């Protein structure tokens, strides 16, 4: 997460590592809906060019931690995962349309000061709350800077990283790239002018862009991390995927499978 | 809150979802959530 700071601890307890078991890496962010699915970047899960063909014996997911890597315990609990749903019209040879990824624990996590579940938008939460310009904040143990100034481990944020971000009005964006920001994208960023800076790294990939309502005060994921500017990418927006815009196909599955 | 998914399937936790043991639970606010609130000026 570029310029962000840290994160008080329990500021966002439905945030989740997601962990490479062997070797032992980081992999990517992943929100808590329930205790038992779970919310990531299909892409943290299935890309061949760069080696990932993940299965749900591969992983673990961290839930409620804090320092990057101290395992922190009597607070962070590690579920297994039982299987990994890929949205199916997701296919990793065009583009990132449809980066979204459903994960079904084995074992209900135990709620507690630290973990604990984000809202999802209702059509309702969407038209008021995801505005051009309306801010949103994303949580991460993503990279602190471009890959090789300074040293890898500076650069690598000690305790989880957070960041608010506006939304970019979809020509602003649209124009700013040649990817493709589909139906089911939205971007997030500072003005290209702009004098702080924040972002997403790859890292971050997977985590959640979430926002507060002020009617009902709730904490909903309107999106994922999907491809953050941050860092090495070093584009102009970051682009998120569309929770909402994917509930249909989220409820499809939980329904036939949880 | 008017919930959704099938408690049964989609697992405990979403009908006190979105609000924070340490920090909602107590009115208590974020050192950075003001931020949030105020960047709201359309509608």
């Amino acid at each position: 997460i570029v310029e962000g700071w840290d994160a008080e601890k329990g500021i966002a307890p439905w945030q989740v590592m997601l962990f490479r078991k062997s070797p032992q890496e980081l992999l990517c962010g992943a929100s808590l809906i329930s205790d038992r699915w779970v919310l990531t970047a299909a892409h943290c899960i299935l890309y061949p060019p760069w080696d990932k063909n993940f299965t749900e014996n591969d992983l673990l997911v961290r839930i409620g931690k804090h320092s990057r890597t101290r395992y922190e315990r009597n607070v962070e609990k590690i579920s297994m995962l039982e299987k990994i749903y890929v949205h199916p019209r997701y296919n990793w040879r065009e583009n990132l349309d449809r980066d979204i990824a459903l994960l079904k624990l084995k074992k209900p996590v135990p709620f507690s000061d630290y973990i604990h579940p984000v809202c999802l938008p209702d059509k309702q939460t969407v038209t008021s709350l995801l505005r051009a310009g309306y801010k949103g904040r994303v949580t991460g143990w993503g990279n602190l800077r471009e890959t090789w100034t300074t040293n890898i481990n500076e650069i690598q944020p000690s305790v989880l990283q957070v960041v608010n971000l506006p939304i970019v009005e979809r020509p602003v964006c649209k124009a700013s790239t040649r990817i493709r920001i589909t139906d089911n994208m939205f971007c997030a960023g500072f003005k290209v002018n702009d004098t702080k800076r924040g972002d997403a790294c790859e890292g971050d990939s997977g985590g959640p862009f979430v926002m507060k309502s002020p009617f009902n005060n709730r904490w909903y994921q309107m999106g994922i991390v999907s491809a953050g500017a941050g860092c090495d990418r070093k584009g102009k927006y970051g682009f998120y995927t569309h929770v909402f815009r994917l509930k249909r196909w989220i409820q499809k599955v939980i329904d036939q499978f949880g | 809150f008017h919930t959704f998914f099938n408690e049964k399937t989609f697992g405990l936790g979403e009908a006190d979802c979105g609000l924070r043991p340490l920090f909602e639970k107590k009115s208590l606010k974020d050192t950075t959530e003001k931020e949030l609130l105020d960047s709201y000026i359309d509608g």
